[PDB]
């Protein structure tokens, strides 16, 4: 009855749940957004998923309300970018940190 | 001439609040001023030399004095020192002035030190976490969560080898890192060169695998400062991310020169608190915790075992919610319902994690991630090395359950109330988690 551990690559906050549908994401902008964090969307290929540095898609979306626009970014990001990994951040201003960050496309 | 009643404190002023229970009989401003002398000038009767000095600058003095809510027999004595009394820099001479002598006074049953007001100009003197909250998480490149422990047992007994195979297995399941117990140090059945080597071995090969950054808390507790460093540097030399040093029993010099060494050559410091139970438990005498929370901080650390919060029952938790406060906070206001006697300043100097150990596992997550939110560290022992499928699998539960109640929070779920229900769904994607939940859940006949 002992069940084998099966390993795999794995990506940080997140990444040992299912993989996020678009209401699953919606609730973690809107989670960023309430905290008065900025959400961004960065993208890197899959074997740099390790860089401090990715790309950054456009600039992070101060003062930004509206969850629907940061979703619709994400899907153009991954249009732009079809192999790449595709991760959200929030940048809290006042820590000088990230409140949050997760992989949405974990790259092919 | 220690009895001070209309004496303002100065911004610069170090405040202590002792909690006297006296003798019965004893005067209470006399109890107070003796034990502002002790702590300051040591004497009452003045000799020829005090005369060659400024007496009335160079004294602590009481400047209030009130009751302890519910204790008849004690009261709390308020006394500020000049900042000139102390060595810069310097929480050994601080603590030593303050404490060096005055718990032996015959005249009380019982001294407790419940807190220290460390101004901004002493705070700025003091090196502090060698990085932080926030700066460890930009080099570990983790964000979002709390970051998840596992210590290894036995604490004996173990190879090295044996050791990191251990250490391997619960990181590549999905635990950030894993420690060393306070005891391990270098024995004869697992020297310190050959474990720092296996169990680096280990997290470079689960980093591989998993693709997180992962780290082991390497004890560099030892004999000698000389030891120590040895140990400190070959724990860089070879890649390490982070060392422990065990404050209290290695000591408050050794803990200030390793903090400063981690400062100057980016290693991390866990910082174990083996021993405070001798000194901090009694609740009439000795020293508070939150005392040895602030001492840490200045002396610096980048991780400190707070304790779990849900070991206690629901009306007890204040004090400690105030201790992690003092840890993590920038400005932390006087409250003395959660034991802050004094507003605590801490300007830009960085916060520590605060690491919650001892005898947890999933079925704890919800409250734990509630309480403690993300900023701190939730050490998972026998809630890992427990799990019936092994250690990676133990790892793999406590991640997921971490991770599905830190997502329902961010939902703006009561991860508290609805704790079971987050907990079951999650476990209908992971058999790890699923059966954790089985092996920990509370059997009541």
């Amino acid at each position: 009855e002992m069940q084998d551990y099966k390993q795999s690559l794995k990506y940080e906050t997140f990444s040992y749940l299912p993989p996020m549908n678009a209401e699953r994401i919606r609730a973690q902008i809107k989670y960023a957004i309430a905290q008065g964090w900025s959400p961004g969307i960065e993208h890197v290929e899959v074997k740099n998923s390790m860089n401090q540095y990715w790309y950054m898609w456009k600039l992070p979306f101060f003062g930004e309300q509206n969850v629907d626009n940061v979703l619709a970014e994400i899907e153009a990001c991954r249009s732009a970018y079809p192999t790449h990994q595709v991760k959200l951040v929030a940048y809290d201003n006042y820590a000088q940190s990230l409140g949050l960050a997760f992989v949405v496309y974990r790259g092919n | 001439t220690y009895w001070m009643p209309e004496y303002t404190p100065l911004d610069s002023d170090i405040l202590a609040c002792f909690k006297i229970t006296p003798q019965p009989g004893v005067d209470r401003e006399e109890a107070a001023a003796a034990v502002a002398a002790e702590s300051s000038t040591g004497t009452w009767t003045t000799v020829w030399t005090d005369l060659l000095t400024d007496m009335d600058y160079y004294k602590g003095r009481a400047y209030r004095i009130e009751d302890v809510p519910g204790d008849d027999a004690a009261f709390y004595a308020f006394i500020a020192y000049p900042i000139d009394l102390f060595e810069e820099g310097s929480v050994v001479n601080v603590f030593t002035s303050l404490v060096g002598n005055v718990f032996g006074f015959k005249a009380v049953r019982g001294l407790r030190l419940e807190d220290v007001r460390f101004p901004l100009a002493y705070v700025k003197t003091c090196g502090g976490p060698p990085h932080g909250i926030q700066v460890e998480r930009d080099k570990m490149n983790k964000y979002g969560r709390p970051l998840l422990g596992c210590t290894i047992k036995p604490k004996l007994g173990l190879s090295a080898k044996n050791y990191g195979r251990a250490v391997y297995e619960c990181l590549r399941g999905g635990l950030d890192f894993t420690k060393d117990d306070e005891n391990i140090n270098s024995q004869p059945f697992m020297r310190w060169r050959d474990r720092f080597l296996f169990v680096q071995d280990a997290t470079e090969t689960a980093e591989a695998q998993t693709g997180e950054r992962k780290g082991h808390y390497l004890n560099v507790t030892a004999p000698t400062p000389e030891e120590m460093y040895k140990r400190a540097e070959f724990a860089k030399e070879i890649g390490a991310p982070i060392i422990m040093h065990d404050y209290i029993t290695g000591g408050f010099t050794a803990n200030t020169g390793l903090a400063k060494w981690c400062q100057d050559n980016g290693v991390l410091l866990h910082i174990h608190r083996a021993m405070h139970a001798v000194i901090d438990r009694n609740p009439n005498h000795g020293i508070h915790f939150r005392v040895l929370t602030k001492i840490l901080r200045l002396s610096g650390g980048d991780h400190l075992h707070t304790g779990t919060v849900v070991g206690k029952l629901e009306g007890d938790r204040a004090s400690t919610l105030g201790w992690i406060d003092l840890l993590r906070e920038s400005f932390i206001p006087e409250d003395r319902s959660r034991g802050i006697f004094f507003d605590q300043d801490w300007g830009s100097m960085p916060g520590v994690f605060a690491v919650a150990s001892g005898g947890i596992h999933v079925w704890h997550m919800p409250a734990l991630v509630n309480i403690f939110g993300d900023d701190s560290v939730l050490q998972f022992g026998g809630g890992t090395l427990g799990h019936p499928w092994g250690n990676a699998a133990g790892a793999a539960a406590n991640r997921v359950a971490l991770e599905a109640c830190v997502e329902a929070r961010n939902q703006g779920r009561d991860i508290e109330k609805e704790g079971k229900e987050i907990l079951t769904a999650a476990a209908q994607h992971s058999p790890e988690l699923k059966i954790a939940m089985e092996t920990w859940k509370e059997i009541k006949f």
